[PDB]
């Protein structure tokens, strides 16, 4: 009869057939990932083509129902999600060119192999080897060689490709009624039609700048401390007044600073909280790791894993004969089928990763009651944030003592808390200026604020201004230094990590206040608290049905992303860094004082 | 006395194939001895919810006719086979009256009714203009008209096909795995009641 009832019936038929097709595609992808064989690749490609063609046909059929004649918010949300053209609005030649460019960038990044000139008989790929070289070497010129050679090869290959990519994506986005591709990415956080809880695409940049302005003193003190320690490690290269050299940050791009924990440890004399040896002594299998994670999730009141999870997941490397992707991934295949694909080792990192991925599985299970097109996080930040809160809670010494993995007579003094907080800052605080600078640069590239001849001159200027990292030698416009990273070269949004990092600590403060924890925030464990699990599950059950602002109101009681829980989390470390930086100079100079 | 001529409960519960929820099979059971304690004491049934009568006194009472309706539904759809409920199965596939006397028996059949490729032999009616009356069967395959435009027999815009398959695969969740449901309907009419329980000697 009415347009709204017509859309509801269309959504019902869509949901029903979509769930089945998405299941077939997801099962084909799972069979490819656990069994890398050419027929599995063919089956995955066939299922993906059927899924994409089906989404194209339903997008073509969904647009015939006008949005303004529908009053139910959930129906309007599903219709808004389905009615996106995507690349379909663009011409067939340009769509084919864009797909070809994306595929060739994926092949160039995945199969990029670089080794030293005059010794070309064998070469190393980034993921098997260059990562290990960047994370473990202590040699200045070796890291400089690896960094410059990989940015030379990858950037000189990817620069014309990225120049075509920005133009095609901007054309598609303006054809889709967006200002640029950056506005298309910022449209994930856009809430329209809800009274009071509306969020605009333009508010995201202002909120990110407003939060980063409060991030900046803590990052400045951490940067000064890391600069002093790197000056101790490398005597003459680092200046007291200047920025950090780019190739010394412990990773290939500067994404994380977690590989500098050995060089920058506050109290080396004190022991670490490594529990690897304790699990080795007690013969903890990966099955035991996941069962302990399940015990953690039932302690807080969340549902336990299904029988199909234990039957169908691959939690151990299969063997030599059968090949599988080693990356840990939680799979929501559809129809109540939840699996984890992780090559689990007996390490603390794998144990925390097991908690993180089972948190992903719990988030997926919670919104299974929702319609198919609303089965996602409220934004891209929440889905990762709910796994990261489990990673936060599991890493605490109280959780390790409770499950028996840590000795009951382990002394928790202030020094171990300081060095643990510094490790968490190197992982968590260090990625925030890099993430903000990368997204702001990509937004300015899409917006047209930066001309193509001035991309790199601005970029390093941004990196000195924001990240406090200086280039070793100047780069001209023949280089494409951003696109050496996985997310930017493969068309992925990058603001999810910044939002995830802030949402992580906001959720942590909310659950710890719910659990009546009486100490420091980093000493808080959310186990044994039914009310904390209930407060989490109230947001978890919604999925994408409600605005992310309303979900954040459900957890923390605020309508916007907030920066104060992160600063509260690192407050002991903040005071310690302020004490340790009395002689040294906090802040950096944008001049070429260390090296250029 | 000596009791023979048991009711054919083997051809309902232990059937090699079950019907879909839309074209649900109805078997009229008359003029035999119905032993309900064999069904109640089995551990193979997940749901044995009896409405309007208790299972303990079923083995004593006598009824004129017994209607055994058999079909296959999802795990999450077993709750809709009850008086007063709502959902696609109750509104469009199989409707129970509010004044229902009988038992709803359901058990998991993932072993038999699921194949790795997907078993599309079981269907459910997804749409219809009005809700079903109690104990009504709709096996029509006419194209549903959701819009003003006439369908004219072609599944185009706003015109969809009523019956949709459940692609039952063994790796599904417990709420999506196939469940075989047998509903026993007990009525008493003025005719001589002949479906009686077994009598002790
Ligand atoms: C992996 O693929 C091979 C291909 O020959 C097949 O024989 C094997 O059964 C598969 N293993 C699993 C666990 O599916
Ligand atoms: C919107 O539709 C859903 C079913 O799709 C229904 O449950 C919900 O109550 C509706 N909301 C309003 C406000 O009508
Ligand atoms: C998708 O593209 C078609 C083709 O021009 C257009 O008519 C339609 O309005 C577009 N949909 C949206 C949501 O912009
Ligand atoms: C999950 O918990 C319930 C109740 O505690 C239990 O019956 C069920 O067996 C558990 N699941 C598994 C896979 O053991
Ligand atoms: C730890 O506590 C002791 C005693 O309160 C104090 O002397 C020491 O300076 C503290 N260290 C740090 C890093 O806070
Ligand atoms: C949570 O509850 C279990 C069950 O009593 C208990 O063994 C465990 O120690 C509790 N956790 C903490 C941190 O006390
Ligand atoms: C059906 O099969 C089971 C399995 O062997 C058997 O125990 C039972 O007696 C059979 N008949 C009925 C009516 O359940």
């Amino acid at each position: 009869s009415t347009i709204e009832e017509q859309a509801k019936t269309f959504l019902d038929k869509f949901n029903h057939e979509a769930e089945d097709l998405f299941y077939q595609s997801s099962l084909a992808s799972w069979n490819y990932n656990t069994n890398i064989t050419e027929e599995n690749v063919q089956n995955m490609n066939n299922a993906g083509d059927k899924w994409s063609a089906f989404l194209k046909e339903q997008s073509t059929l969904a647009q015939m129902y006008p949005l303004q004649e529908i009053q139910n918010l959930t129906v309007k949300l599903q219709l808004q999600a389905l009615q996106q053209n995507g690349s379909s609005v663009l011409s067939e030649d340009k769509s084919k060119r864009l797909n070809t460019i994306l595929n060739t960038m994926s092949t160039i990044y995945s199969t990029g192999k670089v080794c030293n000139p005059d010794n070309p008989q064998e070469c190393l790929l980034l993921e098997p080897g260059l990562n290990e070289i960047m994370a473990n070497s202590l040699d200045y010129n070796e890291r400089l060689w690896a960094w410059e050679s990989w940015r030379s090869e990858v950037g000189k290959q990817l620069r014309p490709l990225y120049e075509e990519y920005v133009v095609l994506k901007n054309e598609m986005a303006r054809a889709n009624h967006y200002e640029d591709y950056g506005d298309y990415w910022r449209g994930d956080y856009e809430v329209n039609g809800v009274d009071g809880y509306d969020y605009s695409r333009g508010q995201l940049i202002e909120d990110v700048e407003h939060t980063f302005e409060e991030i900046k003193p803590l990052y400045e003190h951490l940067h000064a401390y890391v600069r002093a320690k790197l000056m101790n490690a490398y005597p003459s290269y680092i200046s007291p007044i200047g920025c950090l050299p780019a190739h010394l940050l412990g990773d290939m791009w500067g994404r994380f600073w977690t590989n500098l924990y050995s060089l920058t440890v506050p109290f080396g004399q004190k022991p670490n909280i490594d529990v690897t040896d304790a699990m080795v002594d007690q013969a903890w299998d990966a099955q035991r790791i996941f069962k302990e994670a399940e015990k953690f999730f039932v302690s807080v009141g969340l549902p336990n894993m299904t029988q199909g999870f234990w039957e169908n997941s691959m939690l151990t490397d299969p063997g030599n004969v059968q090949k599988a992707v080693c990356h840990p991934t939680a799979w929501d295949l559809g129809k109540g089928d939840f699996r984890i694909l992780m090559c689990t080792k007996v390490t603390m990192d794998d144990f925390l990763t097991a908690h993180h991925e089972m948190g992903h599985i719990q988030y997926d299970m919670a919104y299974a009651a929702q319609p198919f097109l609303l089965r996602n996080g409220a934004n891209e930040g929440f889905h990762e944030a709910v796994g990261e809160i489990m990673s936060l809670s599991a890493a605490t010494p109280k959780h390790l003592k409770s499950i028996g993995l840590l000795s009951p007579d382990f002394q928790e003094d202030n020094e171990t808390e300081i060095n643990f907080l510094l490790k968490q800052a190197l992982t968590i605080v260090g990625t925030l200026p890099f993430t903000y600078m990368l997204e702001k640069w990509r937004w300015m590239v899409f917006k047209g604020e930066i001309p193509k001849d001035q991309w790199m001159k601005k970029w390093w200027e941004m990196k000195r201004e924001i990240v406090g990292v200086v280039e070793p030698v100047p780069h001209d416009e023949t280089y494409c230094d951003p696109a050496s990273l996985f997310h930017v070269s493969n068309d992925y949004s990058f603001i999810r990590y910044y939002t995830r990092t802030l949402y992580q600590f906001q959720f942590q403060e909310a659950l710890c206040q719910a659990a009546k924890h009486e100490g420091p925030l980093h000493k808080c464990d959310i186990s044994n608290s039914t009310e904390a699990g209930q407060k989490l599950f109230n947001m978890l059950r919604l999925g994408k049905s409600e605005p992310w602002t309303l979900a954040l109101e459900n957890v923390v009681g605020a309508k916007n992303m907030n920066v104060r829980p992160l600063l509260n989390y690192f407050e002991p470390l903040f005071t310690w860094l302020k004490d340790q930086n009395k002689n040294s100079f906090v802040g950096w100079s944008t001049d070429w004082s260390p090296y250029a | 006395p000596n009791i023979t001529n048991l009711c054919p409960f083997g051809e309902v519960f232990n059937a090699t194939r079950f019907a879909s929820v839309y074209a649900w099979n109805r078997k009229r059971i008359s003029n035999c001895v119905a032993d309900y304690s064999v069904l109640y004491n089995s551990a193979s049934f997940s749901t044995f919810k009896c409405y309007g009568v208790s299972p303990t006194k079923l083995n004593d009472l006598c009824f004129t006719n017994v209607y055994a309706d058999s079909f296959v539904i999802r795990g999450d759809e077993v709750r809709q086979i009850a008086p007063g409920q709502t959902g696609n199965i109750a509104d469009y596939n199989y409707k129970l009256p509010d004044d229902f006397t009988g038992c709803v028996i359901a058990w998991n059949s993932n072993n038999l009714d699921s194949k790795v490729g997907g078993n599309y032999n079981y269907l459910y009616r997804l749409f219809r203009k009005s809700n079903l009356k109690p104990f009504e069967r709709d096996i029509s395959t006419e194209i549903y008209q959701a819009g003003s435009t006439p369908c004219n027999g072609v599944k185009g815009f706003n015109c969809y096909f009523p019956l949709q398959s459940y692609g039952f695969q063994p790796t599904y969740g417990v709420g999506y795995q196939p469940y075989r449901v047998v509903v026993l309907s007990f009525e008493l009419l003025h005719a001589p009641a002949t479906v009686c329980g077994p009598k002790k000697s």
